[PDB]
């Protein structure tokens, strides 16, 4: 399995954890929940 | 610290400033704190030939080691450091030019460091009973 | 209406019930240092930001008149809660803390300066302790930036970039004194707070002026009382779970924090320069292009200042007209029960009492509840003997054992018809019922 | 941040082509000789086969270029069971 | 704004530039729903806006409260709820 | 604009805090008409 | 296109920032304007 796609210049939400290893990411253009996570800065934004 | 990997020498706040990094000829780790900075605030009495000084939160043995050394008569109050005031927070005034905050005064007469108290209770010996 | 009666359902049971009102009545008195903020310790934005003139002065004299305001306004508060304060000085809160069966030892910390800064009641710590960013807790705060601790406080960072948040002229320890006088104040003689009678008293008489008899409350002291200290419990213990009050205090320290994190956060906004760091501009470029480069931080940063100060008095607005509220109710809810009908919280208001909470005062106020009633045929008035008018007082006319009694409004127990409880008029109106063999 | 990533929600496109004795001359055309544009992100399973219960690892290797012809540089990344070996030379790629 | 009108609105306008109004939580429909609601609660029983009496006599009882005599208040009702009722009229007719 | 940094986040926040003391206030207008109002389920439209 | 761009973006930020000021201002007045008409409903229409 050789599994690929096109990189593109992106802005991205990049979560590190205590020991600094990437543990989450969001494509802030991907989608209207992506837009949200990135605005807020949090991969669980508050209900609203 | 053990977050550095082989190819990784320097650690980043959120906002992108440097606050720590492992040096690169001796893998010694160290993290990066901005040097102090503040203001003084001054209590100045128009009669008075000199101020009372309060370094706001710090120790004065913090002032005098690592800021300025001074001749001037110093202890900690509640507030931080003061400077030139006598610590009398026992005796008390009901109105204040000089409000440090936290019920706390420089009263002018050298100044002295005193505690506010605007309000009290009219007291009655009457029984309570 | 049947013949002259309407149907009414009268209560036949009752409750206290206590409901919270946090009252903003200050805030954090927030001090920018405008050209360490603008410019930190480089000489070369220093002299660039020196070319502004007054525009630091200005920041710095805005922020001088807001917090003089909030000092002003923090006194006058002061001042309202010991007006006309008298209290015996045999007054020892260690044994004197229930009275009538009415326990106040929760609302009542030690009293006068040999228990120190202790005079917080046991209610006050209780909402204190869910307030990390007090004044104290800002004093704390602010006395470990120099600790040595490897804890990035973004407070410190905050101070040291000259955002910092000073204490308030008189300690919340003062405040919290300043409400336990007035609430001893009420419960023992001369009852300086309560109308110069008992505590009891004024709550019994305060019940009856609602159109309860005095009767079932001289007779129900006991569940009165009772009624009345689980409804203080009950406030109580609606702080160890989701409360609109205690989430009222934490949105004041809150709105704070995200304030002074959003103006932290101007220093690294880059404005359309190179870079948001000074030290990048002036390791980059001769002074002639990192003096235009260093303009743009300027000019971004007092900007950012501008905003912050005008939003700031825009707030400040806000707290004194809470503040000039919480002194109407401590004036007329506390001290006094004014004839103001949703004025000291809503329904039917018995009573209100104050304690210090971060920021502002908790006002508790106790209202008389309907448990259970009784739908019962009432005449608003009756016309009787040489057709003389009568209105019932606070109360309606009954049909009991076939005969004409009153009741009070609020409480169901017919009582005899009487000059007490009547409003005499020379000729009954239209439609007062007609009842020629009463008196 | 800012970077070269993939689009969150695009296909991924498995290019891994299998044979045994016979090479397909539809292999080596489109959609398979793909347009690199500025970049791709792989997601590669480690085939891990085994012979005499001793592991081996193989995957497919990928070649990165423009023409493919002796005159140009053709990156080269080639799997060596454990090993990686990344070539950049002006290599005279076969037809299939 | 999305319609095929000549007649441009300036809020159009407005909205599309990224002014916009929203519309408030509770609907002025709902609010005079509580208006209604607190008004008719002053004229019938439990009369619970109105001191709990008929809403006549709380007229009565307040304009005896300035010093007006029972006596004559209690004969003239009918004049005092047209007066009212004119009253009422005068304001509605004020918005023309 | 990006390169500005947070202008336009301030500016979306403080207009939606200024539109949440809108909303807030309007809730408590509406809870100050409503309260203790008692009506009969007999009360209709068209006769009363 | 920037240097001229970067004149309307201070210009349009500008006036976003007078704008916001402007509505701080007034909603304050509103927030007073709805505590005396609450104060009105219930110390004139509910009770006298
Ligand atoms: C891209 C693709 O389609 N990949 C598949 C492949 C091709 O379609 C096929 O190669 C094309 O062929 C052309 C171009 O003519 O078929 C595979 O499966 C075969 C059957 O289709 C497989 O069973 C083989 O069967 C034999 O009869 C024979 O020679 O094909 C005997 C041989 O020993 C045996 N190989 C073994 C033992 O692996 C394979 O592998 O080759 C599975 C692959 O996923
Ligand atoms: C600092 O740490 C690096 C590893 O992160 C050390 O580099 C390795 O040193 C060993 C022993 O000489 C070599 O076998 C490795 O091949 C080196 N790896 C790399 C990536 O260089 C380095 O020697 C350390 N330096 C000090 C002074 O401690
Ligand atoms: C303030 O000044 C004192 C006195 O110079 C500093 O004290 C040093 O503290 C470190 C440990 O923190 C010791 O290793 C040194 O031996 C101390 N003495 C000297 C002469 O360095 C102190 O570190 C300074 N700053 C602070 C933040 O306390
Ligand atoms: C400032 O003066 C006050 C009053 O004398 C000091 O507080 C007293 O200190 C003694 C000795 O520590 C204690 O026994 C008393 O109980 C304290 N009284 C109170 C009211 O706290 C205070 O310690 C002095 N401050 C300094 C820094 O010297
Ligand atoms: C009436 O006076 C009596 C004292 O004669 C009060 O009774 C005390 O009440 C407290 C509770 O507040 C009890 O803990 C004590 O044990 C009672 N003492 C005695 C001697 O009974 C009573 O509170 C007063 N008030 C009322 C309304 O009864
Ligand atoms: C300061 O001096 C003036 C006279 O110049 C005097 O009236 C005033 O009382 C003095 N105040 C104090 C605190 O000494
Ligand atoms: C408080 O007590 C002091 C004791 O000297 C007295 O001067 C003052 O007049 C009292 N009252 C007030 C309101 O300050
Ligand atoms: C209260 O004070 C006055 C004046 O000193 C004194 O005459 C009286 O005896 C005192 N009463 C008590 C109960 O101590
Ligand atoms: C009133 O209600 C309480 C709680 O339901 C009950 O304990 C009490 O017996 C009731 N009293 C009367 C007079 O109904
Ligand atoms: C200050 O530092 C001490 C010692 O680390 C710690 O016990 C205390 O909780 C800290 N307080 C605050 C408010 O940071």
């Amino acid at each position: 399995q050789y599994w690929v796609t096109p990189l593109s210049k992106r802005q991205y939400l990049l979560k590190f954890d205590n020991r600094g290893v990437i543990t989450n990411a969001v494509d802030c253009s991907s989608s209207f929940f992506s837009e949200i996570q990135c605005k807020t800065k949090s991969l669980l934004p508050n209900t609203g | 610290a053990v977050y550095y990997n082989s190819w990784q020498n320097l650690l980043y706040d959120s906002n992108g400033n440097i606050i720590g990094f492992k040096d690169f000829v001796t893998n010694k780790t160290y993290n990066i704190f901005p040097c102090y900075a503040g203001r003084v605030s001054a209590a100045f009495h128009q009669n008075a030939s000199s101020l009372a000084l309060l370094y706001r939160n710090l120790k004065c043995s913090y002032v005098l080691n690592n800021i300025s050394l001074t001749t001037q008569p110093y202890f900690d109050s509640y507030l931080g450091c003061v400077f030139n005031a006598d610590n009398l927070t026992d005796y008390s005034v009901s109105s204040c030019a000089l409000r440090m905050g936290s019920g706390f005064c420089v009263d002018y007469n050298s100044y002295r460091f005193v505690t506010f108290e605007p309000f009290n209770v009219s007291f009655v010996n009457d029984s309570i009973e | 209406s049947v013949g002259g009666l309407y149907e009414i359902k009268i209560p036949t049971n009752f409750t206290i019930v206590g409901q919270e009102e946090f009252i903003q009545t200050n805030s954090p008195k927030v001090t920018i240092d405008c050209s360490l903020f603008v410019c930190s310790n480089y000489a070369a934005c220093h002299d660039l930001l020196s070319e502004y003139g007054t525009f630091c002065d200005n920041i710095n004299s805005i922020l001088d008149e807001v917090n003089g305001l909030l000092d002003t306004t923090q006194l006058h508060v002061a001042d309202t809660l010991m007006q006309g304060v008298t209290l015996s000085s045999n007054l020892n809160t260690n044994l004197h803390f229930d009275v009538d069966n009415i326990n106040f030892k929760s609302l009542v910390g030690c009293l006068g300066p040999h228990c120190g800064s202790s005079s917080r009641s046991f209610f006050e710590d209780l909402l204190f302790d869910k307030v990390k960013l007090s004044d104290v807790g800002f004093v704390e705060a602010y006395n470990n930036c120099t600790g040595g601790s490897e804890i990035r406080d973004l407070l410190c960072v905050q101070s040291f970039n000259g955002i910092k948040v000073l204490p308030p002229i008189l300690s919340e320890s003062q405040i919290s004194g300043y409400t336990t006088a007035a609430t001893v104040a009420a419960m023992f003689p001369p009852w300086s707070a309560a109308a110069g009678i008992p505590f009891s008293l004024n709550v019994q008489y305060r019940i009856n002026g609602l159109g309860v008899t005095m009767d079932v409350l001289n007779k129900n002291q006991k569940l009165i009382a009772t009624a009345f200290n689980n409804a203080l419990l009950s406030i109580q213990n609606g702080f160890s779970a989701p409360n609109s009050a205690l989430a009222k205090i934490q949105s004041v320290v809150n709105s704070n924090a995200q304030a002074l994190n959003s103006l932290l956060q101007q220093l690294f906004n880059k404005f359309g320069a190179i870079s948001s760091s000074l030290q990048e501009i002036l390791s980059r470029l001769d002074p002639p292009e990192a003096q235009v480069q260093i303009d743009r931080l300027i000019n971004g940063r007092l900007t950012a200042l501008n905003a912050y100060v005008s939003q700031q008095l825009s707030d400040i607005s806000l707290v004194k007209f809470g503040a000039a509220l919480a002194m109407e109710k401590v004036n007329e809810c506390v001290k006094s029960q004014s004839p103001r009908i949703n004025f000291c919280g809503n329904g039917n208001h018995i009573l209100s009492l104050v304690q210090n909470a971060p920021y502002g005062l908790l006002f508790m106020h106790f209202s008389y509840k309907p448990i259970s009633f009784k739908t019962v045929l009432v005449s608003p008035g009756l016309c009787i003997s040489g057709d003389v008018g009568i209105a019932p007082k606070q109360g309606y006319f009954i049909k009991h054992n076939d005969h004409w009694m009153f009741t009070g409004s609020s409480y169901y127990y017919p009582e005899p018809i009487s000059d007490k409880n009547v409003v005499f008029m020379n000729t009954c109106s239209v439609n007062f019922t007609k009842a020629p063999l009463v008196y | 941040f800012t970077g070269y990533f993939p689009k969150s929600g695009a296909n991924f496109r498995d290019l891994s082509l299998k044979g045994t004795t016979y090479l397909s001359t539809l292999w080596y055309q489109k959609p398979f000789l793909s347009d690199f544009n500025n970049g791709i992100f792989s997601r590669v399973k480690n085939t891990k086969l085994y012979v005499n219960k001793t592991l081996y690892s193989e995957f497919s290797t990928i070649v990165i270029g423009s023409v493919f012809i002796n005159n140009s540089y053709t990156i080269v990344v080639q799997p060596h069971n454990g090993v990686l070996e990344i070539t950049a030379c002006q290599y005279t790629m076969c037809e299939y």
